[PDB]
Parts: C-alpha cells; sequence; structure tokens
RNA sequence: AGGGGAUCGAAGAUGAUCAGAUACCGUCGUAGUCUUAACCAUAAACUAUGCCGACUAGGGAUCGGGUGGUGUUUUUUUAAUGACCCACUCGGCACCUUACGAGAAAUCAAAGUCUUUGGGUUCUGGGGGGAGUAUGGUCGCAAGGCUGAAACUUAAAGGAAUUG
RNA sequence: GCGGUAAUUCCAGCUCCAAUAGCGUAUAUUAAAGUUGUUGCAGUUAAAAAGCUCGUAGUUGAACUUUGGGCCCGGUUGGCCGGUCGGAUUUCCAACGGGGCCUUUCCUUCUGGCUAACCUUGAGUCCUUGUGGCUCUUGGCGAACCAGGACUUUUACUUUGAAAAAAUUAGAGUGUUCAAAGCAGGCGUAUUGCUCGAAUAUAUUAGCAUGGAAUAAUAGAAUAGGACG
RNA sequence: GGAUAGUGGCCUACCAUGGUUUCAACGGGUAACGGGGAAUAAGGGUUCGAUUCCGGAGAGGGAGCCUGAGAAACGGCUACCA
C-alpha cells in the first residue's frame, strides 16, 4: 500500500505527518516563520514610501546590454536600504536626489524582474504625484 | 486451464502434490505392524520413527530413524494399516 | 500476516476474471466472504460457489462467468452516514444505473440500494461492477 | 482508603446532628445515619456496617450526586480516600475521516464503603466541588480484581 | 440500452466471445469467427449451414484458443472424449 | 512468517480429516492415559510423550482417542511443570548460549543470537503472563535463569 | 596503549619525464599493513529497489531436504552400502523465453493485479544553487558522527531514448 | 524574449483588439495543484528506502458460537380495471419494505395494577350455496407500561429524534416599474373593511433520547473460589 | 477552622506524598480575543474572521477601594510609575 498507514485509527499519524511534510512547502514555510514580517524591505505590505539616496545606472544582465536607471531609497518606516527602479523612458529625470518616492513590488514575489540584477522594486510615485501622470504630462511635479 | 474442475481433480495429479496443497490436507505417513520372528508378538510402528523403536520384551531394535521414514531393521516383516 | 480475508478473496476473483478463467480457489472463507459472494451471485456477477470443508477455515470454489469487471473491498471499513452512501457510490461506481456498493449494517450485509430501501446504515465492505 | 483508627484526628470525627443520648443505655453505642443516592446504585452494605465518617461519602456523607454519571477504569490509588481514573475514547478527525486514541484523567473521591485496587472499572457520579479537582465520587464497582488469586503458586 | 418508451436506441450491439463472454470490439483484429459446418448422412458437408463460434484475440494470444475450442465443440457434440474437465 | 530468520519454508504437520477413529486402533482411553501419566513420571515433555506414543505405540493423535491435550492431562494429574515447556527450552538454550559467550568474549554472533533468543523469551513471557499462567511479576534475568533451568 | 613489523607501501627524499611535473613511470622508505585491550560508526555499507501476506505465465539448469524404482554402474554369492539415472515435491542462489500487464523510457515475475485509483505497516522526497553550510544540542580522545535552518540568488537544473 | 540602421516588442502617427464607468498595478490569498496526495502523489536510474538486525510506545492482526424452515398481521407505491360526478377505494396481481410468531429459542426479575389481543364461545347471523363480517359477557395471552422490591459485563458503528438565536446561506411566496433588496402586500361597498402571510430546509463534533445486533472489540468455568434450587 | 453571597488549597493550621506526561505534559512562538461566520464553487479541502449579533477583556500602566441591589467602576475616588 506504500507507506501511508491506512488504518482506521491512524488519524494522528496522518495529521501529524502532514504538518511535518507541509514544512517543505515554501509558502507554508514563509507564512509561518514570518519571513514576510522579519526580512523583506517592505513590512510585508503591498507598497512602502521612502527617500532617494543616490541615482544609479545598473549594468543590465545578459544576453542584454544597457544601463538601467535606478534609485537607492531608504524606507521611511524602516531605514532599510533598497535599490529600486524608474520604468519608462525619461522618468529618471523626474526624481533627483533626496526626493520622497513611493515604492512597490515587481511582481515576482521577491525575485528580480528581468536583466536588472538585484532590483526587487520599482518606483511608483515621487513628491506625491506618480510617474505615469508626470510621464504623460497629465500632472506636474510639486514645488519644493 | 481457462476452464477446469477445481472441485474434483484427478487422484493422479493430486498424488504428486504436496501434503498441504491437496484439496483437503491430510498426512502421507502410515503405520505398520512389524515382526521379527525371534519372539511371538508384533508391534505397531509409525512410518517415521525418530525414536528408534525397541521391541516389547527383547532388547533387539526394530528401526533406526533418518531424515524421512525409518529404515526397518534387518530381517523383519510388516503390514500397512 | 493475513489481514483482510475478504481482500485476498476478492483479489483472487478479479485476477482470475482478468486472466480469462471461470473458476477460482479461494482461501480461507469467512462468514463475511460468503455474504459477499451471496450478494455477487444474487446480482449475477458470479455463478455458483462451494464451501469445501477442510477442518480448518475452509475453501471456496467460485464458478464465475465473464460479465464482471472489478469487484473490490474498501480497506478501512469506513463508517457511512446514510447520506455519504450516495457519495461513495458516486466515487467508485462507473455510473448511476448499475454496480452496487456493498456494506455492513445493523440490518445485515447488503448492497447500497437494498440498504437504501431498508433505510439502515453502518460500515462499508466494498463494491461490485 | 482510611482503614482502622476512625477517631484518628485532632478533631473528633462524627456525623452531624446525629445525637446519641448517653442517659439512654444503647446497644449500638453510636447511632448512625445514611441514605441511598438514587438512580439505582444500591447503597452498599459496607456503608451501613462501617464505622468511618467521611462527610464526602455519597451514602453516609452530606454531598448529593447529580449531573453527569460516568464510568472509567481506575489507574491510581495512592491518594488517601481519593483516586484517579483514566476515561478513554476515540476522537474523530474529519479530514482523514478517522479516529485517534484519546484519554483524560479525572480525580474522584471514594468513600471507604468501596474497596478498590488498580484495574477495577468504576462508576462515578458528579457531586459539588469536593476538592480543588474532585468533581466526582465513586458509586459502583463494575469489577472485582481481575483474577489475582487465579494467579497463585503451583500444583 | 433501449430508452424511455420501447425504442432500441444506440447502434451496434457488438459480438461477444462465447469463450470468456467479454466483448469483441472493433479493433480486435486478432479475434476469430469459426465456421464448423453441419454434416449429414454419410460424408456430405452441407454448405450454407454452420455451427459457429467466437474467439477473442485475448484468448488466442494467451494460446488457450485450442483447448477452449476442444471443450466448446465437444460439449456441443462434435468431439468424443479428447478433452477432460479435470487434470 | 519465520520471525527472527528470513527463512520462509513451510513445514507443518497435516492433521487428518478424521477427527475420531482410527477404528483399527484397539486399547482404551484407559490405556493411553495410563501411558501418558507414566511417561510423565519418567520426566518427559508432553511432546516427548506424543512422539514416543506415536511411533512405538499406535497413538496417532493422543488428543483424539482422549479428548484432552497431553499437557492438560498432565496438569489434571498434578504433573504440570512450573513453566510451560517451550519457554523452558528457550530459557535453557539461552543459558547455554550465555555460558558460551562468557567463555568466548571474542564471539559476536553469539551476542546476537543471545539477544534474539532472549527477546523471544520475553515476548512469549509477556504472553503467558497475560493469560494467568504466569504471575504478573514474572521476569527473565540472567543470574536467576542460570538456576531456573538447572 | 602493548605486541609485531617479512610483504606491499599515504608522508617525505629522490632518478627521470614536461615548457612546467609538488604527479603518471622508477628508487629509498616513515606511519601503516598483521594482533591483543579500548574507541571511532562512516562506504557506490548497491539489488542505487523496506518488511509480512495474497493473487497473476512458461522453460530448462543447479544447492539442500524428502518421497517414489522387478533404473545404470560398484562383485562376493545376491545383497547392504555409496556414487550415478529418471519422475515428483518443499525451500535456495540465478539464468532463459515471453508478456495478458507496467513504465518517461532503459527495462520489470515485480518496478504487475492504479482514474476499474483502499490487505497491514515503518521510512524518505516536494525545482536548482545557497549547503549538509550557519547555529544550537548531543556523541567522540581526536579526525569527526547524528540532529540540522535561513537571508539571498536563480528558469532551468535533471532523467530516459533518438539523431547527429 | 525584443533593440547593435529596412524593429511583427522601444518612442509615436494611423488602424485594430479586450473589458467598458469603469480599467491598470503592487501585495496577500483560493482555484489551476494528483506540486502536501484521506479521496489522490512520488522514491532502480529524475528529488527520496536508515549498512544491518532486535525492539518499546503507536498503528495493525486468520478462521469458528441462532442458521434454516413454517405461519400470522398490517402498511406504499405500481399496474389492470373506476364506482365516480381531475381524485376515490375494494377485489385480481406482482414488487418493495415494517411487525409479531412456532420451530429445544430470557423477554433482567418477582410482587399487582391493565388488560389490547384469541386457544376462547355465548347466542346467532347482515348477506354471494360460507370461516367473506363485527357488535357481543361467564372458564381461558402477558408484557403494552404502570411502581415497588431485587440485579444488571464493558464498548465502537449506525438509525430516528428531542434539545436547540436571530442575521448570514440554500430556499418558497410576493411583480420594490427591473434588479440588488424588502417582508411585504393583495381584495372591495376604495362612505366608517375583507384578507393570505411573515414558510421549509442545514444545524455535523460532544452530551441526552430511541430503534437496530451485521461488522470490531471487551468480560465469563481450569488448583473449579463455577452454574442453577 | 477562617474567609465568602456560597462550594473549593480560596487562605491558615496540622497530617500525607502525591498530581500531569510520547494518547506530547511542561516550555516557547502567535504580525491570536472566541464563536455566529467569510472567501475560493466537482467533491474531499485550503485560507480567513480586528470589524453591525452573541460572549469576554479594558479604559495610558498597575494596585487599592468608597457607594450600591449590582462595579475592583475609571466620562468614581486614593496611591505609586509615566
Ligand atoms: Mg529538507
Ligand atoms: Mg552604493
Ligand atoms: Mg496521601
Ligand atoms: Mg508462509
Ligand atoms: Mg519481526
Ligand atoms: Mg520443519
Ligand atoms: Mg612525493
Ligand atoms: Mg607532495
Ligand atoms: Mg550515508
Ligand atoms: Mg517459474
Ligand atoms: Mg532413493
Ligand atoms: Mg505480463
Ligand atoms: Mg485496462
Ligand atoms: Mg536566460
Ligand atoms: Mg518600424
Ligand atoms: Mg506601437
Ligand atoms: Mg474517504
Ligand atoms: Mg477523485
Ligand atoms: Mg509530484
Ligand atoms: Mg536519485
Ligand atoms: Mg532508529
Ligand atoms: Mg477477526
Ligand atoms: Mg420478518
Ligand atoms: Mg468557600
Ligand atoms: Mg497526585
Ligand atoms: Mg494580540
Ligand atoms: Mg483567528
Ligand atoms: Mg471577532
Ligand atoms: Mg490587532
Ligand atoms: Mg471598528
Ligand atoms: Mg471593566
Ligand atoms: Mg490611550
Ligand atoms: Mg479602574
Ligand atoms: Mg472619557
Ligand atoms: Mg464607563
Ligand atoms: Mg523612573
Ligand atoms: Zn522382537
Amino acid at each position: 500500500g506504500k507507506g501511508k498507514p491506512r488504518g482506521l485509527n491512524s488519524a494522528r499519524k496522518l495529521r501529524v505527518h502532514r504538518r511535518n511534510n507541509r514544512w517543505a512547502e515554501n509558502n507554508y514555510k514563509k507564512r509561518l516563520l514570518g519571513t514576510a514580517f522579519k526580512s523583506s524591505p517592505f513590512g510585508g505590505s503591498s507598497h512602502a514610501k521612502g527617500i532617494v539616496l543616490e541615482k544609479l545606472g545598473i549594468e543590465s544582465k545578459q544576453p542584454n546590454s544597457a544601463i538601467r536607471k535606478c534609485v537607492r531609497v531608504q524606507l521611511i518606516k524602516n531605514g532599510k536600504k533598497v535599490t529600486a527602479f524608474v520604468p519608462n523612458d525619461g522618468c529618471l529625470n523626474f526624481v533627483d536626489e533626496n526626493d520622497e518616492v513611493l515604492l512597490a513590488g515587481f511582481g515576482r514575489k521577491g525575485k528580480a524582474k528581468g536583466d536588472i540584477p538585484g532590483v526587487r522594486f520599482k518606483v511608483v510615485k515621487v513628491s506625491g504625484v506618480s510617474l505615469l501622470a508626470l510621464w504623460k504630462e497629465k500632472k506636474e511635479k510639486p514645488r519644493s | 486451464v481457462l476452464v477446469q474442475d477445481l472441485l474434483h481433480p484427478t487422484a493422479a495429479s493430486e498424488a504428486r502434490k504436496h501434503k498441504l496443497k491437496t484439496l483437503v490436507q491430510g498426512p502421507r505417513s502410515y503405520f505398520l505392524d512389524v515382526k521379527c520372528p525371534g519372539c511371538l508378538n508384533i508391534t505397531t510402528v509409525f512410518s517415521h520413527a525418530q525414536t528408534a523403536v525397541t521391541c516389547e520384551s527383547c532388547s533387539t531394535i526394530l528401526c533406526t530413524p533418518t531424515g524421512g521414514k525409518a529404515k526397518l531393521s534387518e530381517g523383519t516383516s510388516f503390514r500397512r494399516k | 500476516t493475513r489481514s483482510s480475508v475478504l481482500a485476498d478473496a476478492l483479489n483472487a476473483i478479479n485476477n482470475a476474471e482478468k486472466t480469462g478463467k471461470r473458476q477460482v480457489l479461494i482461501r480461507p472463507s469467512s462468514k463475511v466472504i460468503i455474504k459477499f459472494l451471496q450478494v455477487m451471485q444474487k446480482h449475477g456477477y458470479i455463478g455458483e460457489f462451494e464451501y469445501i470443508d477442510d477442518h480448518r477455515s475452509g475453501k471456496i470454489v467460485v464458478q464465475l462467468n465473464g460479465r464482471l469487471n472489478k469487484c473490490g473491498v474498501i480497506s478501512p471499513r469506513f463508517n457511512v452516514k446514510i447520506g455519504d452512501i450516495e457519495k461513495w457510490t458516486a466515487n467508485l461506481l462507473p455510473a448511476r444505473q448499475f454496480g452496487y456498493v456493498i456494506l455492513t449494517t445493523s440490518a445485515g450485509i447488503m448492497d447500497h440500494e437494498e440498504a437504501r430501501r431498508k433505510h439502515v446504515s453502518g460500515k462499508i465492505l466494498g463494491f461490485v461492477y | 482508603s482510611t482503614e482502622l483508627t476512625v477517631q484518628s484526628e485532632r478533631a473528633f470525627q462524627k456525623q452531624p446532628h446525629i445525637f446519641n443520648n448517653p442517659k439512654v443505655k444503647t446497644s449500638k453505642r453510636t447511632k448512625r445515619w445514611y441514605k441511598n443516592a438514587g438512580l439505582g446504585f444500591k447503597t452498599p452494605k459496607t456503608a451501613i456496617e462501617g464505622s468511618y465518617i467521611d462527610k464526602k461519602c455519597p451514602f453516609t456523607g452530606l454531598v448529593s450526586i447529580r449531573g453527569k454519571i460516568l464510568t472509567g477504569t481506575v489507574v491510581s490509588t495512592k491518594m488517601h480516600r481519593t483516586i484517579v481514573i483514566r476515561r478513554a475514547y476515540l476522537h474523530y478527525i474529519p479530514k482523514y475521516n478517522r479516529y485517534e486514541k484519546r484519554h483524560k484523567n479525572v480525580p474522584v473521591h471514594v468513600s471507604p464503603a468501596f474497596r478498590v485496587q488498580v484495574g477495577d472499572i468504576v462508576t462515578v457520579g458528579q457531586c459539588r466541588p469536593i476538592s480543588k479537582t474532585v468533581r466526582f465520587n465513586v458509586v459502583k464497582v463494575s469489577a472485582a480484581a481481575g483474577x489475582x488469586x487465579x494467579x497463585x503458586x503451583x500444583x | 440500452m433501449e430508452n424511455d418508451k420501447g425504442q432500441l436506441v444506440e447502434l451496434y450491439v457488438p459480438r461477444k466471445c462465447s469463450a470468456t463472454n467479454r466483448i469483441i470490439k472493433a479493433d480486435d483484429h486478432a479475434s476469430v469467427q469459426i465456421n464448423v459446418a453441419k454434416v449429414d448422412e454419410e460424408g456430405r458437408a452441407i454448405p450454407g449451414e454452420y455451427v459457429t463460434y467466437a474467439l477473442s484475440g485475448y484468448v488466442r494470444s494467451r494460446g488457450e484458443s485450442d483447448d477452449s475450442l476442444n471443450r466448446l465443440a465437444q460439449n456441443d457434440g462434435l468431439l468424443k472424449n479428447v478433452w477432460s474437465y479435470s487434470r | 512468517g519465520r520471525m527472527h530468520s528470513a527463512g520462509k519454508g513451510i513445514s507443518s504437520s497435516a492433521i487428518p480429516y478424521s477427527r475420531n477413529a482410527p477404528a483399527w486402533f484397539k486399547l482404551s482411553s484407559e490405556s493411553v492415559i495410563e501411558q501418558i501419566v507414566k511417561y510423565a513420571r519418567k520426566g518427559l515433555t508432553p511432546s516427548q510423550i506424543g512422539v514416543l506414543l506415536r511411533d512405538a505405540h499406535g497413538v496417532t493423535q493422543a488428543r483424539v482417542i482422549t479428548g484432552n491435550k497431553i499437557m492438560r492431562i498432565l496438569k489434571s494429574n498434578g504433573l504440570a511443570p512450573e513453566i510451560p515447556e517451550d519457554l523452558y527450552y528457550l530459557i535453557k538454550k539461552a543459558v547455554s548460549v550465555r555460558k558460551h559467550l562468557e567463555r568466548n568474549r571474542k564471539d559476536k554472533d553469539a551476542k546476537f543470537r543471545l539477544i534474539l533468543i532472549e527477546s523471544r523469551i520475553h515476548r512469549l513471557a509477556r504472553y503467558y503472563r497475560t493469560v494467568a499462567v504466569l504471575p504478573p511479576n514474572w521476569k527473565y534475568e540472567s543470574a536467576t535463569a542460570s538456576a531456573l533451568v538447572n
């Protein structure tokens, strides 16, 4: 019958053995340890606001080749140092150092996007006005 | 094969089969009534001694044990039932 | 060691039917074995059997036809709550129009439909289609 | 458990409001009292015969049995006048649709009107809070010993 | 496999090996249909009248086509002895 | 089957269908019973008795001509031994094996067999112990078994 | 820690070979190799295949045991023996041929009787690297054994078979 | 995976698609997932059988103990009729179940209270040549449960039921103009009121209550300290 | 015995050595109030519930209490820490 006790009272052995073997399940593992809440630059939440440190030009991974315009952000609620991205053409212009971005995940559950080495976040807003709108001239950056 | 009698099989193929693989199991050993004309009386003996059977009065012998059946001793006669 | 007498029985039958034959020698025959075969017969998935008596546990010689696909046992005789019967049938019966789940109730060893009529429940022994 | 002594305490032991008049020349010295508990557990003869007191006895004491009536198979008698039973059962987990062996140990009070050893099945019944943990009291021994004298020497 | 009222619906009620009584289905192109003709008074084979048998591919493969034939035919007359229902 | 070995040979007697009989067998319950008790008194195992009465004597199944297992006969005549026979022979063996180990500390295989034997001895002990035949306190020990058999 | 230390021989020293040659080949040869008293507890410790039981298909070999015989050969006076021959039956180590059947396949009388999915039971696995690492705990005289994570990274690693 | 000079991926213009007062994105989660596997996985080589054997806990564990036969009672569907002024019930019929008996057959047990039922029968007979049919007290049923005494081997499963909040949910009724909802509303003499409602289902593990007696346990008589009187 | 509205190691006194545990005690973690419930729709499951109803806990942290039928109350008082 291969392994599993088929008995009518082996219920314990079964519940227990399941638990024990769920511990090899990756999402179970992270959801119980609290890896979300311990590690991870974000608190475990969908976004997080922060401040620009330096503007970066990341050498793209292979077999591609470019220079991938980013920003080192220090998370406001956390002080954690996060290197994150400014998508679409231009956009790296809208930033400028010391600015106050709003950061989001890249949609990989951690884990980099494409040829961008080490980047797990992209920028959503700056100065409280969002890339999109700025990029498409729908809004205009605030004063100071 | 494919169709055959399980219930009533030939007492010929049953013959050669193992004592427990017969359609109902029973022994295959037997008894014999043994005589060595030195004395007057005959003694029952089991086909497989183990115990090297000695006679009723005279310290003679009768059969020595082996793997299987007893080798009956020397000049004896017998009868199966 | 020999665990479910029923199981060796059933398995012997199916292995025979698969292998084409018409008769099986099953060992070693319990009351429950009989009742199972009595139901199978009663619904004509086998023919006639015979409880040969050695002075032990017995043997049975089953004469079977060919109209039987699988007959089988459920290893941990699970309890069934009069509504979960429907569920079992659903799980292991090829359709809604034949093949019986056979079980053990307080009012006897019977097929799921007979049990359905008599309206009694208990544990589950197996199935035949 | 008690055994012997009866008057073995710093306090005098006696039944409450059961005056025995010394002016009157009795034949039984101590006038006793008792009842039957109910539901059909005969107030055994050892209770009426005996000399003990224990105001926690269900037959000679002033504690009424009511509520759950449970059985259980005694596993501890090392506590004076009280014991621990292990009531067992099978618990049904739905996911696996099966059972697992479970058990709990209830501490019950036991009047000396029952002699008990470990093994004996017992039938106890709920009374008021008797101790910190004793919520039950012994009412019938559905056993005897389990053949200890049929474990004797040799021929 | 009729239906609600009378009407025998669903085409093709297949053969059936009168050997195992399992179904001989289309792509059993290993099956067999044996025609044994009805003889009559002194030789003479009578075309156009057969006692016929079916033999599933399974059986023929297993080799049991022969022995089960012997039995099948005999119990329907055209063999005397040869085959023994016991061994 | 065959617990401690990985042996698997089947090797039992085949007991006859005829639960009574032999019909050709003469004598009496008296006869064989008397035989049993005497041999018992010669200090024999119920098995030694069964065999000795199988071969020389014409006793096919002592339990048949007398509806009583040999051992039960001996008990019902006060001849019942302190402990069952199988356990005796297990223990006896164990003791001898032990002796061989003490004489020969360089022998591993013996350590093994001793463990095995002993463990049969204990399982079995627990059995008998459970069915009244041995006191719920009975235990096997090396020191004491030494004397227990001899 | 004693004994022993012929043999081959980690280390080390060498003669050469190489561009180099801390090696392959040759020489010398320490520990070792063997044994007693005590630890260590790991191997591709391999059938890379848990244990008990049931059922399902053919073939000749062979080990053990047993049965069956007006079988062969051993001569002596026939036996008795032993060896051998043949049939059969338990239980062994394997091979063969098939394959109803199984599988990703190579192949497999189990790796079969599984979507027609339940005989009993122990254990292990849940992409790849990180890493058998870090840490604690425990065992050891040590070398180390057992227990044994995560952060991070990453879209393939991987197996069998085909064609080149 | 596109971009290193004619880019089906970028930046746009054109045109076209998808969803449309909505649509994108991040994070979490559930389905896909038979990648957590009780149902339902996998372990020769792809991830995975401890070097080996013993062994306690734990899970598991052969077969066998009232089976078969006979009679009685009355239910619910379905057929062939319908008698009737869409439904009806008798006789004919199968079929599927519920109950009680006699077979060597405790039903815990006495002591009255009770009787509903016939071995009764006391008359005879409505009426089809009569066991079709019930009213009917005087010898003769226990068990139907009263309540009092005396005692009771332990369990698992299963049945039915009691006890059981509403809101949620499944669901019935009702035309909030639809619908989400709401538990309203609908009839006239709309001049002095008529009136349907506000259902049912689930409610599981435990506990109580009740039928069952298969399957699986448990206890009993071997130094007879046995069983009935 | 004392205490309480009242049972009870609730407390005191004497007396004893007991109670729980591989059927997982005890300890640790909970980004944990418990339920009625929610989401996901073959089924079996998996995830969630702070949050309109029920129950419970608190009023910056604790402790103490007056009044009263009823509170260890905080839109009551007293003390300490903040
Ligand atoms: Mg792991
Ligand atoms: Mg930097
Ligand atoms: Mg004490
Ligand atoms: Mg065997
Ligand atoms: Mg074993
Ligand atoms: Mg043997
Ligand atoms: Mg060197
Ligand atoms: Mg070197
Ligand atoms: Mg290893
Ligand atoms: Mg073979
Ligand atoms: Mg020979
Ligand atoms: Mg095959
Ligand atoms: Mg198939
Ligand atoms: Mg790539
Ligand atoms: Mg272009
Ligand atoms: Mg474009
Ligand atoms: Mg299930
Ligand atoms: Mg399924
Ligand atoms: Mg998988
Ligand atoms: Mg591997
Ligand atoms: Mg171990
Ligand atoms: Mg059994
Ligand atoms: Mg009936
Ligand atoms: Mg108090
Ligand atoms: Mg204690
Ligand atoms: Mg909290
Ligand atoms: Mg919660
Ligand atoms: Mg809540
Ligand atoms: Mg909170
Ligand atoms: Mg709120
Ligand atoms: Mg409060
Ligand atoms: Mg505050
Ligand atoms: Mg306050
Ligand atoms: Mg306030
Ligand atoms: Mg307030
Ligand atoms: Mg301070
Ligand atoms: Zn003689």
